[PDB]
């Protein structure tokens, strides 16, 4: 009769890449939301498809938080139907989406003095996102008819560019924090519930 | 798969990168500006080195986009402004040669100082020494040797490396296509591709022209007040008809008339209105005034100042230990970092430089969210005419008033409107002749109007004529007069300055009709107006993105520069002078020559 590890992905000491976003299974533990909501910590709480307050009246299979980190004008981009190079590239929601997005900001955390390079996002893909398609891919963009050869050079780029995440950067460009959460429920036995 | 969408993923990697590199650049002058070390002297030139390698580079990578492929005008804009070798058009020792006579006309400027003979330790650097005396000395033979005795020391040095940077930079233009090197400066304004909204770079020109001759009638009646009144002080020196003496016009090159204030004042019983007492008796300090200047920025409907600008500015000199350069910067280091760098003094002027500075930050501000190269002034006239409206309605006396800085005890006496338009006059309307004269001979040294032979006889003849101020000495072309000036010998256009000048009149002009003023603009406010603030920001966000032509016609209903306002702002300073003047020589003759009686 255990509470799910919420606080071991909310207060991970480092979170993802948003190209490269890590995804955590919760399961067969009492979820409590209100803990999650009634907090005012988070910049964002977005719930999408399900209202928060039934949240604990309500059991599923299976429950995912999707971690990463992206700058603040980007935050907009993690909902259904938005556009961009986060959306576009890097994560992108199904345009009905039924779960939440928490985010914070993290400048305290995640932005150094000379910049943190340690978090990156794909520039360039040859193809839009599907929803919660994840990619990995170190692989050279082709951009011209020119084959690239694994080098960098003119109509070739390398799709991973940093946030050179400094702590003097404004709010739209400094680290926040995002955790996405989803509910799964199959023909399988109700682990996570409240 | 087109060049077009090729170009356009190019500039995308590019804003990233230039983002990032210009943010670390900007980091290690602001360090250095702020904390001078040898250690930070160090980090703030390899960063210019990284910078300067990075776009070379990027400009290589530019080049291989053929502009012609490109129908997205933002794109093909944004490709061309990398484009530009600029020196790299030149061999690689020709290269090496101009960069050596910039290096050392710029060093001359700088470190050539003038000595007595008498005392050979002893010699006087422009700064401070020389211009000290220029704007302070009342002793026309110590005011006419340190203007001499410049032009002759180290104005005959800059002569020969003029001649041959003039040749170079006249090759470097010609393989960029354009005529002559001020072909490329007027290229600037130069607008193309947008029907209605185009400009030619022969138009600046013509405009410039138009404008200046609608100038020629007040400023005839200031100089001709100005003459009689150092007439009357300096009365064996000075002729009722003639030229005024180019070392008796309160500066070195004589560039603003502000100094002759002393001398020029028409009423000298009445007092001036300084607010610096009152902040010292109300307990101002650099922080009131910085927080009194974003107030005025949010009365009119933009936004306050960022938090980290509060933290991150240094808007004081930092106490003893650490030295810091004093200049007051408007800092736009990139990501949402805005900073002013000021040592701040409780004082009127201070307080209105801190309006000028917070404008360019909030120039900067509204243009930021445009992609990186796009995010400049419309042209090179329009930032310091932004930041220069604000100083304006700072400083009337309503503001003030309004702002608690000026008692309601002060009545609008009519003299001190005379006394206020007439320091203005000497500043404003006293430089555009200056400006233009200087930049025509620039234009037309370039143009090969002007063989070398003449350089100096043609300077003269231009200052006589178009200025109206005559040289003390003869000059023969063994100096190089124009070159004693600092944007002359260190390569910087000069037309900005008058452009700037006819647009702060036209901005102000048009925020003062949304803002409903009435009576005289020289006392206009536009304070509270967010119609204003609304009128003003639809120019202020577009940035370089879209032509000046139209920026202007967001904001004052037209596409071309205009002299009416400014005229407008000195009319009433205008009749006063013509009524003055009532029984004086209006104008002057060529003629005469101090030197030859
Ligand atoms: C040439 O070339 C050029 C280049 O390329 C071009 O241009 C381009 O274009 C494009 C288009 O798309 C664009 O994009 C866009 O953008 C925008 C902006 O952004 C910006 O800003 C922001 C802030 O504000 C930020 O955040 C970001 O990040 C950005 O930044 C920056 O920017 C700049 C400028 O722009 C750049 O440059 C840079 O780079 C950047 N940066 C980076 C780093 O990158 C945006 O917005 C958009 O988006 C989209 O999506 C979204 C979602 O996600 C949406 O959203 C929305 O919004 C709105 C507002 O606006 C809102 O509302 C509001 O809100 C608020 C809050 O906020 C409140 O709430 C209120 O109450 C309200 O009201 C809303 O709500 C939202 N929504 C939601 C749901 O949320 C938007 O809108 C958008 O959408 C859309 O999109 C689309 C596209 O995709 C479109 O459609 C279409 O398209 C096509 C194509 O594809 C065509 O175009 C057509 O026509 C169309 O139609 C639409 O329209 C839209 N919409 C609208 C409305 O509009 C985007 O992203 C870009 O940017 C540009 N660039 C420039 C420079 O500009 C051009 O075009 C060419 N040319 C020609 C002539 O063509
Ligand atoms: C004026 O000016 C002057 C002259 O300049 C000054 O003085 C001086 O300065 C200097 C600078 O210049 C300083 O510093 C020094 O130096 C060094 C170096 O570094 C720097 O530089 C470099 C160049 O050269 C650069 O580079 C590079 O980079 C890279 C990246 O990219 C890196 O890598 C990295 O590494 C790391 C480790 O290390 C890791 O691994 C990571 O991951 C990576 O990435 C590299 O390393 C580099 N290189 C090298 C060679 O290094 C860099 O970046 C930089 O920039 C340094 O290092 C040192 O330092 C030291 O010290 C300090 C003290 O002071 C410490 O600590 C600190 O503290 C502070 C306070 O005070 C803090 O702050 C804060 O924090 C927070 C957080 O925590 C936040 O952020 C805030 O906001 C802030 O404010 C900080 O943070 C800290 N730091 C850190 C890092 O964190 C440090 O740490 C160090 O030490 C240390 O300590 C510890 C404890 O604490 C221990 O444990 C350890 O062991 C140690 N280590 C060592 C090495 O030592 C040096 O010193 C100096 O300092 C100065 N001085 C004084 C007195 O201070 C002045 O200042 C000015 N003034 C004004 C007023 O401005
Ligand atoms: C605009 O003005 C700038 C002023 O510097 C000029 O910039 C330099 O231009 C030269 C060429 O004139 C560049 O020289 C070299 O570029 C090479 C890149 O191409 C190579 O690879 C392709 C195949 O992919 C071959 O076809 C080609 O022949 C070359 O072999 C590089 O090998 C070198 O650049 C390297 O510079 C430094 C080291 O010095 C490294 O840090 C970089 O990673 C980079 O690889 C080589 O120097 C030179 O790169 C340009 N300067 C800089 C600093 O990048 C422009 O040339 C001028 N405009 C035009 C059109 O010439
Ligand atoms: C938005 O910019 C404005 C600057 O114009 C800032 O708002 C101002 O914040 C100060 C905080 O001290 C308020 O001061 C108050 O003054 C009254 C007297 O007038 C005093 O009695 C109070 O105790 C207090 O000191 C000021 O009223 C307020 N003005 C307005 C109109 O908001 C602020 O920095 C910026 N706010 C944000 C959200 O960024
Ligand atoms: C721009 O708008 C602001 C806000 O409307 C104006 O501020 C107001 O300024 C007057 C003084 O000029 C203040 O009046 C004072 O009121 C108190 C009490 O009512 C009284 O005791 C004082 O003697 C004085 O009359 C008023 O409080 C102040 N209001 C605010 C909210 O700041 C400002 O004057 C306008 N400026 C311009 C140039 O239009
Ligand atoms: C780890 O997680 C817990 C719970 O999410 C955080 O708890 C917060 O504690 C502070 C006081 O330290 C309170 O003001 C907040 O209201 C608490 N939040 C919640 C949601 O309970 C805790 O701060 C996190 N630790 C770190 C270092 O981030
Ligand atoms: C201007 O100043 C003079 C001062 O002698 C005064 O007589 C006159 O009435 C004032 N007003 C106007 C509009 O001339
Ligand atoms: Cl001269
Ligand atoms: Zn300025």
């Amino acid at each position: 009769t255990n509470l799910c590890p919420f606080g071991e992905v909310f207060n991970a000491t480092r979170f993802a890449s948003v190209y490269a976003w890590n995804r955590k299974r919760i399961s067969n533990c009492v979820a409590d939301y209100s803990v999650l909501y009634n907090s005012a910590s988070f910049s964002t709480f977005k719930c999408y498809g399900v209202s928060p307050t039934k949240l604990n009246d309500l059991c599923f299979t299976n429950v995912y938080a999707d971690s990463f980190v992206i700058r603040g004008d980007e935050v907009r981009q993690i909902a259904p139907g938005q556009t961009g190079k986060i959306a576009d590239y890097n994560y992108k929601l199904p345009d009905d989406f039924t779960g939440c997005v928490i985010a914070w900001n993290s400048n305290d955390l995640d932005s150094k003095v000379g910049g943190n390079y340690n978090y990156l996002y794909r520039l360039f893909r040859k193809s839009n996102l599907k929803p919660f398609e994840r990619d990995i891919s170190t692989e050279i963009y082709q951009a011209g008819s020119k084959p690239c050869n694994g080098v960098e050079g003119f109509n070739c780029h390398f799709p991973l560019k940093p946030y050179g995440f400094q702590p003097t950067y404004g709010v739209g460009y400094q680290p926040y924090r995002v955790v996405v959460l989803s509910f799964e429920l199959l023909h399988a036995p109700a682990t996570v519930c409240g | 798969s087109t060049i077009e969408e090729q170009a356009k993923t190019f500039l995308d990697k590019f804003n990233h990168e230039a983002e990032d590199l210009f943010y670390q650049s900007s980091l290690a002058s602001w360090n250095y500006n702020t904390n001078i070390t040898e250690e930070n002297v160090q980090n703030m030139n390899n960063a210019g080195d990284k910078w300067s390698a990075f776009l070379k580079e990027q400009s290589t990578l530019a080049q291989m986009y053929p502009l012609q492929e490109i129908q997205n005008l933002t794109v093909k804009l944004q490709l061309q402004a990398l484009q530009q070798n600029g020196s790299s058009v030149l061999s690689e020792d020709k290269s090496k040669r101009l960069n050596t006579i910039l290096n050392t006309m710029s060093t001359i400027y700088s470190t050539g100082k003038v000595c007595n003979p008498d005392n050979p330790q002893e010699c006087l650097l422009l700064e401070p020494g020389l211009n000290e005396i220029m704007a302070n000395s009342l002793d026309y033979n110590e005011r006419l040797w340190a203007w001499e005795s410049w032009r002759s020391e180290v104005g005959k040095q800059l002569r020969p490396l003029y001649e041959e940077y003039v040749v170079l930079k006249n090759e470097m233009a010609r393989a960029n296509h354009y005529e002559d090197y001020g072909d490329y400066w007027r290229g600037d304004y130069e607008v193309n591709g947008v029907d209605g909204y185009d400009y030619s770079r022969g138009q600046l020109i013509e405009d410039v022209e138009h404008t200046f001759e609608e100038i020629k009638p007040l400023y005839e009646h200031l100089h001709a007040y100005v003459r009689a009144k150092l007439m009357n002080a300096y009365p064996s020196y000075i002729s009722p008809i003639g030229c005024l003496p180019a070392h008796l016009l309160g500066d070195m090159w004589g560039r603003f008339w502000t100094n002759l204030y002393s001398l020029t004042v028409p009423f000298g019983q009445k007092p001036n209105i300084d607010v610096t007492d009152a902040m010292v008796d109300q307990a101002w300090d650099a922080q009131r005034i910085f927080k009194e200047a974003e107030k005025f920025f949010v009365s009119v409907g933009l936004p306050n100042m960022t938090q980290g600008f509060w933290e991150n500015s240094m808007l004081t000199d930092p106490g003893n230990v650490q030295k810091a350069v004093c200049h007051p910067t408007a800092w736009d280091l990139g990501k949402g970092d805005f900073r002013i760098l000021m040592c701040t003094k409780v004082t009127m002027d201070d307080f209105l430089t801190a309006h000028h500075e917070m404008g360019h930050i909030q120039y900067d501000m509204a243009y930021a969210a445009q992609p990186f190269l796009l995010r400049n002034g419309a042209n090179e006239g329009f930032h310091e005419a932004v930041g220069e409206i604000m100083s304006l309605s700072a400083a009337t006396p309503k503001h003030l008033k309004s702002i608690g800085l000026l008692s309601p005890d002060f009545q609008e006496d009519n003299e001190t409107e005379i006394n206020f338009l007439l320091k203005q006059a000497l500043t404003i309307v006293g430089t555009l002749p200056f400006t233009y004269m200087l930049e025509k001979w620039r234009w037309m040294v370039f143009k090969g109007e002007i063989p070398k032979d003449q350089w100096m006889k043609k300077w003269w003849e231009m200052k006589r004529e178009i200025v109206g101020v005559v040289e003390p000495v003869p000059h023969d072309e063994t100096y190089c007069d124009p070159a004693s000036l600092f944007h002359v010998s260190n390569d910087y256009s000069f037309i900005r300055y008058y452009t700037r000048t006819l647009y702060q009149f036209q901005f102000q002009e048009a925020l003062c009709q949304a803002a409903k003023h009435e009576g005289p603009l020289h006392k206009c406010d536009i304070s509270n107006s967010t119609e204003a603030g609304q009128k003003l920001f639809n120019m202020l966000r577009l940035g370089k993105s879209e032509p000046w032509t139209l920026a202007l016609e967001n904001v004052v209903g037209a596409k071309n520069m205009n002299v009416r306002p400014l005229l407008n702002y000195f009319e009433p300073l205008f009749t006063w002078l013509k009524d003055q003047n009532k029984n004086s020589f209006v104008g002057w003759s060529t003629d005469w020559s101090p030197y030859a009686d």
